[PDB]
RNA sequence: CUAGAGUCCAUAUCAACAAUAGGGCGACCUCGAUGGAUCAGGACAUCCCGAUGGUGCAGCCGCUAUUAAAGGU
RNA sequence: AAAAAUUUAACACCCAUAGUAGGCCUAAAAGCAGCCACCAAUUAAGAAAGCGUUCAAGCUCAACACAAAAAA
């Protein structure tokens, strides 16, 4: 589910990942919502690379790692699996997703005017 | 003494900082904290003065009658003027916020739900309904809300009884 | 007296023309 | 448009809104009111 | 004379007999013109700096204008420049002017808004930071000032260490500030640090 | 545009709506638009009538109602 | 519409004063000069006169007049044909209350549809403080 | 119902 | 509330206006939230103490008659609009990126091109600045600016 | 110039405030010192 | 980009410095310490 | 900043005295070897091409502003 | 000893007659070309604070009511 990941404020549309090719005229600079758009993978495998240690070890560690966009993941791959990591932000609650008993649990905090159209 | 800001030492920069200024902060903001009791406030010399004039406009004359100053020229309205008084019809009017209170402490507290915006009070001596409701004839837009015919409260339909 | 509060008010209008001159 | 960073209104119908995180005077009678920090 | 007087460019006699040194016109809170005199409503020098003619024929255009002689008058309480600047092949004289200085002094039958109006606008000219005030807004930002040493939460202030030299750090104070506090800095002087 | 007539008794409450809102729409400042329109108030359950050259009927009864929606219902038929 | 102005009762047709002043107002230049001459014999004329003249679409005239403006007929009443040029020392003219008895009850008809006679006194007594006159008595 | 420590 | 109705015939009526709690912990306050100890004690999570100041469609109820604190009003309309873009009140609609703790719009933010040298480097605001009062269970502050 | 510091005389005034809250008694002071080097000397003036 | 005009330290144009919390909290401690050595030597 | 030009009119444009920002004399390295041709890289503070506000923009021409360096000069 | 902080501009609603173009100077300049006085009708209105007219006309207000950034 890296194609599901949330940026906190507006990285979204601030973050930028420029790249060179060596060529004149050559730089090419695309924001968080290009890149995902175009590789729903490349930020969460640009952000381990930046990281991990900086040294030769660092190309091999990264060939032990596998991004998948949606929730698909081969057979072989999810045969080999042990441990699942728990998710380090806590997923926030729609309003809707509240069930009727917390919501009359949770006490009213004004008196809304009689005669006011709302 | 430079133009360019003169670049502070660390060790000067940190003494600065360590010696800024603290406010001091109460333990709730007095904002949240149950308000100090409202100062009443002293009243002024044209309440007491419209209040005596009220009441003496209230006793002296027989016909207070009840109506809107709705939107008009100077002109016409001065004219309105007019035409109250070619028979002796005097036009008065006052602020509906200092009347709420001289009213209901009276006997006439009847006639608080008709006096809630603009008001217009028709005040003559002995009244006769007949001349007045003609010259509201000729007005379609002009309204007779009500009155009193002698301290007995009647609407407008009560006024046109008694023109007849 | 209602004399003397026309000229307070009288006042508070010269007052606020003063104030408005360099408005 | 005129680029200010100070905006002023100058006349009655000058409204003042925030828009694309800049503020703009935006006019009607006087179209060349119009200002843009 | 409800006007300002002529300001001349350079004195006709030179008189360059200096009073003390040099470079020590600018620092340092003001000494002299620092009460009302005779006037209600002024401008008050946050910070040092020099008055090149130029700034003092600025005064005569954009107050004299806005200027009536039958309910307002004004005067000058800075000098005239005395003191010349030479000028080595790649002149003129200003006035030193301290931090707390008064520059101009104006009052009449009139109050402290419609003086604001004009004043300030003159006030952002000059070299240093400036502010229109009054006699009630200066002593209102003096107590101010003065309340705010007395509710202070912050157990060490400039004038505890500089005087006793807590962490031996006169080596990087100058012998000047026993007297700044702490609040001047070269030319500059912040209001806002106790 | 043709007739507008307004029905009120201000002797009870919840008449405060429509008793402002003569002094909007009975102005020479909007009946000068409309000269050979008629405007007549009545005095008897707060009501006022609009009615339309075309065909149209308006009923609007300002008894759980305030004034500035009335003034704005009445621009919309304007256009009609 | 309200062009309210002063006419000067000796002169019908001052020209530029009034020929292209009200020309973009769209009235008959004509009608002034025949049916004012009539209305300004009626009464002492050479005095300055008030004007109430109302415009309408269908171009027709109806003017009406009452008494003539303060400026002369007051200060004829003093003696005097200039006004004064400080107005607040310079002085030339007197009148007495019992003078001012007969000058406002004939004033008090341009319905100036005040009740009481001490609004008509107190209007032109102000107006009196500031030209050049005292009041004696 | 509700001490005056409470918080919903 | 009051409702109005179209079918030219126009009505208003009545029905069932929601009551406040009897028994508020901290009595003697002129302020909503400002009277259950709640002053630094919500986030933009808290859906359901936003849900209680808004229309049904998304907007803002007036100060005026909710009696708000004057700077809390300011949280309450900086903290609905953090939830409405971050997905949290998807019934209050008018009339594909997931976001939290969104200061400003998303479509009038300029992206950086070039940012500043390790002194003078522009930040990516995230949270909001009026936040900084509300309580924190960790040493470290609120980090507005990543 | 920097110059040796004449530390004012006004600091070393032991107030009541400072009494307890050190925990020493004016009537009784202490007979000798504890002194403790925990700042290099480096950096410093000569004498 | 960011050039720092002369030398890093030393110059008309210097490298901005700006203090920290530690640099604060150090120095606080440093001035408490002197305070007991101030009210000791008073006796 | 709003004195003053622009018939009127600060702000279509121009602009005084001033104020605030940004841009690239010293002897610190080297005393033991400028023009044009050709090829051009880059910035935009845009000469031309493009999109859009204002105008003392009727239309053609113009003036001023915003954005735009892919291409040409 | 030793980790930088900081994100900035909505806003009144309604209303207006009148001694009169207040006098002087001005071709005429009226509340607003300039000057001298600045009262006063009316519930409530400056002998006028701004625009506008050759000058008038026209409008609002006052009054009653309700804190920037740009180079290879
Ligand atoms: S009193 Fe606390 S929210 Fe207003
Ligand atoms: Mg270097
Ligand atoms: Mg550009
Ligand atoms: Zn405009």
């Amino acid at each position: 589910n890296t194609r599901h990941i949330a940026f906190s404020g507006n990285k979204w549309e601030q973050k930028v990942y420029s790249s060179h090719t060596g060529y004149p005229g050559g730089f090419r600079q695309v924001t968080a919502a290009q890149l995902h758009l175009r590789d729903p993978v490349a930020i969460v495998k640009l952000a381990i690379y930046g990281m991990l240690p900086k040294n030769l070890h660092r190309r091999t560690m990264m060939e032990r790692l596998h991004l998948f966009p949606d929730e698909y993941i081969p057979e072989d791959i999810l045969k080999n699996l042990v441990e699942e990591l728990p998710q380090p932000r806590k997923i926030p609650k729609r309003l809707d997703e509240y069930t009727q008993e917390e919501i009359d649990a949770f006490p009213r905090l004004w008196t809304p005017p009689e005669d006011y159209r709302l | 003494v430079t133009r360019h800001r003169r670049v502070m030492h660390f060790q000067r920069q940190k003494l600065m900082a360590v010696t800024e200024y603290i406010p001091p902060k109460p333990a709730i903001h007095p904002s949240c904290l149950p308000s100090p009791p409202s100062p009443p406030q002293e009243e002024i010399g044209l309440i007491r003065l419209l209040r005596r004039e009220i009441a003496a406009v209230f006793q002296d004359n027989r016909m207070i009658a009840v109506c809107q100053n709705v939107a008009l020229s100077a002109e016409d309205k001065l004219l309105m003027r007019h035409q109250l008084r070619k028979h002796k019809i005097l036009m008065k009017v006052f602020p509906n916020q200092v009347l709420k209170p001289f009213l209901e402490d009276s006997k006439y507290q009847n006639l608080l739900p008709l006096f809630v915006g603009h008001n217009m009070l028709l005040v003559s001596e002995e009244p006769k309904v007949k001349e007045m409701v003609r010259i509201l004839r000729t007005v379609p837009f002009l309204p007779l809300l009500g009155g009193c015919i002698d301290d007995t409260i009647l609407s407008r339909q009560g006024f046109i009884n008694y023109s007849k | 007296s209602r004399e003397y509060w026309r000229r307070l008010r009288k006042q508070n209008i010269w007052r606020h023309n003063r104030l408005s001159k360099n408005k | 448009f005129k680029n200010k960073t100070v905006l002023k209104k100058r006349c009655k119908d000058c409204y003042l809104v925030k828009r694309r995180g800049r503020w703009y005077v935006y006019c009607k009678t006087h179209p060349r009111h119009k200002q843009r920090q | 004379k409800p006007k300002l007087r002529f300001i001349e460019r350079a004195p006709l006699v030179p008189k360059v007999r200096r009073e003390p040194k040099n470079l020590s016109d600018i620092r340092g809170p003001s000494t002299e013109a620092t009460e009302f005199t005779e006037g209600n409503f002024a401008i008050l020098a946050l910070g040092g700096g020099y008055l090149h003619w130029g700034h003092f024929e600025m005064m005569r255009l954009t107050i004299n204008r806005s200027m009536d002689p039958k309910n307002m008058f004004a005067i000058w309480r800075v000098p005239a420049p005395f003191k010349p600047i030479t000028r080595k092949s790649v002149d003129h004289y200003v006035t030193p002017v301290k931090a707390g200085r008064l520059v101009v002094e104006m009052g009449g039958r009139c109050e402290f808004e419609e003086v604001q109006g004009f004043l300030d606008q003159v006030a952002h000219k000059l070299p240093f930071a400036a502010k229109a005030v009054s006699r009630g807004t200066l002593e209102k930002m003096r107590k101010d000032q003065e309340e705010r040493e007395r509710n202070n939460q912050n157990p060490w202030t400039f004038e505890r260490i500089a005087t006793a030299n807590m962490l031996g750090i006169r080596k990087v104070l100058s012998p000047y500030d026993l007297t700044h506090k702490g609040k001047y800095w070269g030319k500059f002087y912040m209001p806002k640090r106790v | 545009v043709k007739q507008v007539r307004v029905q009120f008794c201000p002797f009870e409450k919840n008449v405060e709506s429509t008793r402002t809102f003569l002094q909007t729409v009975s102005s020479e400042k909007v009946r000068s638009t409309n000269l050979n329109c008629s405007v007549i108030a009545d005095v008897r359950e707060p009501c006022v009538d609009v009615l339309f050259g075309d065909g149209h009927r308006l009923i609007m009864r300002g008894a759980h109602l305030t004034a500035l929606e009335m003034l704005t219902a009445f621009a919309s038929h304007i256009r009609a | 519409g309200v062009i309210r102005a002063i006419v000067r009762a000796g002169l019908a047709m001052p020209g530029p004063p009034l020929g292209p002043v009200l020309g973009q107002r769209g009235v008959s230049i004509n009608q002034f000069c025949k049916e004012f001459n009539e209305r300004t014999k009626d009464i002492k004329e050479g005095i300055p006169l008030p004007t109430k003249i109302l415009v309408k679409p269908d171009r027709t005239f109806e003017i009406k007049i009452g008494q003539p403006t303060v400026s002369y007929f007051l200060k004829a009443a003093a003696g005097i044909e200039k006004g004064a040029r400080q107005t607040g020392k310079e002085v030339a003219g007197l009148v007495t209350l019992k003078h001012v008895y007969e000058i406002a009850r004939i004033k008090a008809q341009d319905e100036l549809q005040d009740v009481p006679l001490s609004s008509v006194v107190r209007s032109i007594i102000g107006s009196a403080r500031s030209l050049g006159i005292r009041v004696v008595k | 119902s509700y001490l005056p420590g409470y918080v919903p | 509330f009051r409702e109005v109705v179209e079918t030219t015939i126009i009505e208003g009526r009545i029905t069932a206006t929601p009551k406040e709690s009897p028994n508020p912990p901290n009595p003697s306050g002129q302020c909503p939230i400002c009277r259950w100890n709640l002053k630094h004690k919500y986030n933009y999570d808290d859906v359901l103490l936003l849900s209680q100041f808004i229309r049904p469609h998304g907007g803002m109820l007036p100060r005026k008659i909710t009696g708000l604190c004057q700077e809390e009003h300011r949280k309450i309309e900086e903290c609905v609009k953090m939830a409405h873009r971050a997905g949290l009140l998807p019934n209050h609609r008018p009339r594909q990126l997931n976001r939290y703790l969104t200061r400003w719009a998303p479509g009038s933010v300029k992206p950086i091109y070039k940012k500043g040298p390790r002194w003078n480097r522009v930040r990516m605001p995230v949270g909001s600045p009026l936040l900084r009062d509300n309580v924190c269970y960790s040493r470290t502050p609120w980090k507005l600016y990543h | 110039k920097f110059t040796r510091s004449r530390i004012p005389e006004k600091v070393f005034q032991a107030s009541p405030e400072d009494h307890e809250k050190y925990g020493g008694d004016p009537q009784n002071p202490h007979k000798l010192h504890i002194v403790t080097r925990i700042k290099s000397t480096r950096r410093r003036p000569y004498w | 980009r960011g050039r720092i005009p002369g030398r890093q330290w030393i110059g008309k144009h210097r490298r901005p410095r700006f203090v920290s919390l530690r640099a604060k909290q150090n120095m606080i401690r440093r001035l408490e310490i002197e305070a007991e050595n101030h009210y000791w030597l008073s006796m």
